């Protein structure tokens, strides 16, 4: 049992390191988006000026 | 006979429309906007792969 328990251990620990990364991406794609909207506002503002 | 020229006569003209038309929505489903952050645009799919 000893081996074939680690074995699927270590099988699931990559696939948690995979999974954490689509998160990243999001938490980095929003941010990303969040910057643009400002960014419009501002011309609206300038142009206001 | 007469009758029948003028209904031929614009037979082609609105072809052309429809394929104008038809072309057109096919382009801009492919837009790929950026904006969209969304996998909608497949450039913006690329971006969060
Ligand atoms: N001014 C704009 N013009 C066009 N698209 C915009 C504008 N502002 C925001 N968007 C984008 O339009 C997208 C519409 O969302 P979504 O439903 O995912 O795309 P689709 O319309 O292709 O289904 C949003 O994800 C957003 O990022």
């Amino acid at each position: 049992l000893l081996e074939r328990l680690l074995g699927e251990m270590e099988l699931e620990l990559i696939e948690l390191r995979r999974a954490l990364a689509q998160t990243i991406a999001t938490f980095k794609s929003t941010e990303r988006q969040r910057d643009a909207q400002q960014l419009i506002a501002q011309r609206w503002y300038e142009k206001a000026q | 006979e007469r009758k029948y020229l003028e209904l031929k006569s614009q037979k082609n003209l609105y072809l052309a429309r429809l394929k104008s038309a038809i072309a057109a929505q096919k382009i801009e489903e492919i837009a790929g906007n950026l904006d969209n952050a969304s996998a909608s645009s497949l450039f913006e799919r690329i971006e969060t792969k």
